[PDB]
Parts: structure tokens; sequence; C-alpha cells
């Protein structure tokens, strides 16, 4: 509940590291993440799935 | 109805109700080659004669086991490298070598007593079989542990397929190879759950 | 909320990128024309986009697995 | 019995009937 | 009902699972390609709808260090249907 | 004018298909068959690893799980 | 369904492959109707490791690539 419109850094299965600001999601445990930055570049808002987010932290 | 939808929830139960109007199952008739796959070989079967009884071969399965609880004694009590094909080769077989002493298999460690048995599989393919490699087989196969590897199954079947080719060269079953060869296929077979390898005469 | 998202895509007909779960390689871009519950994804004019190579390969249309999606976004 | 192993062997090769 | 269950049956003599009903009806082998990056001939004594199996007299075939061909054999099994991908009908195999 | 998934894939059969899977691998065929779950089957069917022609399988089930995209081919 | 029959399956002794390639050897106390089970008298088998034994261990049924089961298992009896 508390999460949104506060910035955050998500951890995604296979590696990878991701940038932007909570902005909705669902009982499914899927994200809208606003102004986002894929850490290897701004990518915009962008559809996060529950699964797939190893880690979630501010 | 006839317009569009504005929620997804709606769209949803739209799709839903498209693809329950669906067939479930469709299969298409269609009007008219293959690889392969090889496949490694069974055990050749035993010259008419040659094949031991079933009594004969459950009569060693149960006296197998027994031998290997023996093996676990010992084995409480506690050498060529482990990597060392040559020199295990020559410390069990030699020109001679050492026999299989409970003081020596049971200070083996399961990898090893696999690496081994590859070893001795690997000089049987291109010499003949001995009786002091009809020892060392056995006491490697009684401190075999299970559950096996799939890999330590793999080369106990080679092994018993190297024994069964071997058989056919033997011309009287006064051959004292027969009975060691006869035993190790019927462990492989029975004893360690290869029953395809089996000779059921 | 997500679906909106997803739902929006599909009005617009927007040209989207998916990030595959099982592959980090390889994405995927089409413009969605169709989706579900499960959220399979059919998807025209779809194209498999190499990582490094900067390689696109026309696929046509193609029906996308659900299960497979890490991630969405718009291009 | 040290060599409890290479008797069992024998006893097996040999009780072939 | 529950004998609209039938309708399973009839779904599985067609459609793509008859695959494994044709072994089961018929004692014919089949060749699975599993996961653990082998392969399984043998055959199908019973299925349900996500191919979880039980199979008899069961090959497991692969190979690893130029490659040499391993083998194993199993008896009886229960595959779990996860651990399936592509399951072949009228296999062929060679010696 | 929405095109969804199992209609479209309804639409596939008879046809000839280029189904990828979550693995890497590919399998060109006729898709003869489908069900519910979206498993599928095919015939003469032909495998691609790294892209390069692997095997010539015949009739072939697919699991559903198993599979990324399916796609037509001409 | 098939499930069922694994329930069936108490005090019968199997061989287990894990998706991890360990396989595991011991008698079953209990599969549920996720295919999880309860494992008794177990031995491990690892790939670079000597064997483990163990009194009991339970595993999940996702985590399980098949089961190998005994020879003498009676299967059109237990497939009903």
């Amino acid at each position: 509940k508390k999460f949104m419109d506060k910035k955050l850094s998500l951890k995604l299965n296979g590696g990878r590291h991701v940038q932007g600001i909570l902005r909705g999601f669902d009982p499914f445990m899927n994200l809208v993440i606003d102004e986002c930055v894929e850490m290897a570049n701004n990518i915009g808002m962008v559809v996060i799935r529950g699964n797939s987010i190893i880690m979630l932290e501010a | 109805p006839s317009v569009p939808p504005r929620t997804p929830q709606e769209y949803l139960r739209r799709v839903q109700i498209e693809a329950a109007q669906c067939p479930d199952v469709v299969v298409a008739q269609i009007d008219p080659k293959q690889s392969v796959n090889i496949s490694l070989s069974g055990c050749q079967p035993a010259p008419e004669g040659y094949s031991p009884t079933l009594q004969w071969q459950q009569q060693q399965v149960a006296q197998f086991s027994t031998v290997r609880q023996n093996v676990n004694k010992h084995r409480s009590h506690w050498m060529p490298k482990s990597e060392d094909e040559e020199g295990w080769k020559k410390f069990c077989l030699g020109e001679i070598g050492f026999p299989p002493l409970l003081s020596i298999v049971s200070r083996m460690n399961q990898a090893t007593v696999t690496s081994v048995l590859e070893y001795l599989s690997n000089w049987f393919g291109e010499r003949d079989f001995t009786p002091e490699l009809g020892r060392w087989l056995y006491a490697l196969l009684a401190c075999l542990e299970k559950p096996l590897l799939p890999e330590a199954h793999s080369l106990i079947r080679q092994l018993a397929r190297r024994c069964s080719e071997v058989r056919l060269l033997v011309d009287s079953k006064d051959d004292e190879r027969v009975p060691a060869l006869n035993l190790l296929i019927c462990l492989v077979s029975r004893y360690f759950d290869q029953r395809d390898l089996a000779d059921e005469p | 909320q997500p679906i909106n998202l997803i739902f929006r895509y599909l009005q617009n007909r927007s040209r989207i990128q998916v990030w595959l779960y099982e592959q980090v390689n390889m994405r995927i871009e089409g413009c969605i024309i169709g989706f579900d519950e499960y959220m399979n994804l059919v998807l025209d004019d779809a194209e498999e986009i190499h990582s490094k190579t900067k390689s696109r390969k026309q696929l046509g249309r193609i029906m996308l697995k659900g299960d497979n999606i890490t991630l969405l976004q718009s291009v | 019995d040290d060599t409890a192993l290479i008797k069992a062997y024998d006893k097996a090769v040999a009780s072939f009937k | 009902p529950e004998e609209l269950q039938k309708r399973e049956e009839e779904e599985f003599n067609t459609g793509p699972l008859s695959v494994l009903t044709q072994s089961v009806k018929n004692n014919t082998q089949v060749l699975i390609n599993c996961r653990n990056n082998k392969k399984l001939l043998g055959r199908v004594k019973a299925f349900d709808r996500h191919c979880n199996m039980v199979l008899e007299n069961v090959k497991e075939m692969w190979t690893e260090v130029k490659p040499v061909n391993k083998d194993r054999y199993i008896s009886k099994m229960f595959l779990r249907g996860d651990s399936v991908i592509v399951v072949l009908r009228n296999p062929l195999i060679a010696g | 004018l929405p095109l969804n998934p199992k209609p479209f894939l309804n639409g596939l059969t008879g046809k000839p298909v280029m189904v990828k899977l979550k693995w890497g691998m590919e399998y060109k065929g006729y898709l003869v068959s489908v069900d519910g779950y979206m498993n599928m089957q095919l015939a003469n069917t032909e495998e691609y690893i790294d892209g390069a022609l692997s095997g010539h399988l015949g009739e072939v089930l697919i699991r559903c799980n198993n599979v990324l995209y399916i796609r037509g081919v001409e | 369904k098939l499930v069922r029959f694994l329930m069936k399956l108490s005090h019968e002794t199997v061989t287990i492959e894990l998706k991890n390639g360990t396989q595991v050897h011991g008698t079953i106390t209990g599969v549920d109707v996720s295919m999880n089970t309860h494992l008794k008298a177990v031995k491990m088998t690892l790939k670079n490791r000597e064997p483990v034994q163990l009194e009991t261990l339970s595993i999940r049924g996702n985590n399980i690539r098949y089961f190998i089961l005994p020879d003498s298992l009676p299967l059109d009896t237990l497939l009903v």
C-alpha cells in the first residue's frame, strides 16, 4: 500500500536490476513502475510481473 | 453488446465468452522421413547350455547382499591417486599386483570405487579376463553403495555387456571364465536392477 | 492497476517490448492485438531482438505465452 | 578375516553347478 | 456431471494427448525428451492431463564427454509431467 | 477486429508452424492438433538447435508449458 | 488422478531423481496431493560428495524429476 509514489530499485530473475517509482499494483503482485532505468537507460512506464522480482527495496 | 468495451474486466469477460464458443480441442486432418536415435546394445545371450539357472542366480544375489553387510563392518575401522589410471591398473593386476583386501577396499571412497571400476573396464576391453580381475570387479561391486548415480549404472552395464561378448569366445563350459562372467552379469542384472541385461533362460 | 496498462496498450495498439523470463539474451517486440487472463498475447508484426548483436528477426504474427513474461514496456 | 572378499568371490565362482 | 468427464477421454482419443493414449492402448514405445537433458524410451502404462506418467521398461539415454553414448534401465517409473519437453510417437531406434 | 489467443491458435491448425521453446529449441511442422491447455501435436516435425536443423522427428506432442511462442510459416 | 496412485505407496521404498540430479533412496511415509514426499531411512547420492544417511527427509513435489519404483510393484492393481 505505501511503496506507492515512493522511489525504489528492483532485482529481477536472470540477474537484472531496475530503478523507477511505483505507480500501481494488483493482487497478483504485478507492478506499474514510472520513469524506469535499466541498470546493465530510461525506458518510461513498464509492467513488471509478480514473480521475476527477487528483491524489492527503497 | 455491439459496442466495444471500456474496462478490462469487461474485455476479459468478453474474451472469455468468445473462448467458450470456440471448440475446446481441434484436430486437422492432413494428406501426405525420420532420424534415428542410436541406442546401446543389450547383453549377448548365452550359448545353449551356458545359461545359469534361476535358483543359482537368486542364490548369489542373496549371498552378495550379506557380503555387502560385512563390507560395512570394516568400513567402520577408517594406494595410487584417484586419477591415476595407469597406477591403478598396475596396483590391482600388476604385470603380480595387489589383491582386494578389506584393508584396502574399505579405505576407498565412492568416487574412487567408481573411477577404478572404469579403469578395470578399460583394461578389460583390451586385455583378457583373469581371475585376479574377477575378484577386483566383485570387490568394487561390493564396495558400491546405493542408490547409484546414473553414470555408475552405465559403467556396470558396459562391464556386463563386455562380459557377455567374451562369453561367446568360450568353447567348453569347463572354461575358468564362464562362472566368473555369468556371475558379474547376474549381479549387475539382478542385484543392481538392470534386469534388461539378465539371462532369463 | 497493471491490466489497465496492458489494456491501454491494446486500445492504442502500441508497439511493445517483452522481457522474457527464461531468457535474458533476447526480447520480443510487437504490436498487441489480443490477450487473455493468462496474459497470453497475440502479437502482430513481431520481432526477436537479440542482445549485443543488434539484430532483429521478423516473425510476423505470433502468440506469446503468458508464463514467459517478466516485463512489458512501450516502444 | 581381511581377505573375506577374495574368499567370497571364490566360493561364489566355485558354487557353479 | 461426472460422466461429462467422459468428454475427457474423447479428448484423449484425439487432440495432442492421443500420442500417449496410443502407447497405452497398443503397448507401443515412445520417446520423451526431458529437461534433465536425457531421453527416455519406454511404454506408457498411465497418464493424466499434466503428462504425469507411469512408465514401464524405460531406457534412460544420454551422451557425455568424442561424446559417448550412455544409458541405464528402469523397470517402473513415475515421471512428473513438469520434466517432459516433447514426446515422439513411433520413434526410430537402432543398435 | 481484436484477435485473441485461443482463436488465433485454433486458426493455425492444419498449417505450418514454428513453435519455439522456453529453452531455445524450436520445432517446425504441420500443426495437427490442439487442446484446452494449449498442448500441441505436430507432424513432419523438424528440430532446430542454435537454428541448425538437428533432427527429423515425425509426429510429436509438445507439452504446453515449454512453449514460448508459436507462429505461422509459409 | 495419477497422484492418487502415488498416495497408495506408503512403506514402499523408492529412488527419486531430484531436479538437481541427486538420487534419493528411501521409504515412503506419505505423499500429499501436490506430490510432496516424506521419506524415512534415507540415503542421498550426490555428484561430488560421499553419501548421506538420514532418519527422515521430506521433499517438495516440484523438485522431483521422477520416481523409480520397485520392480515387484503391482501396477495394474494400483491403477484403479
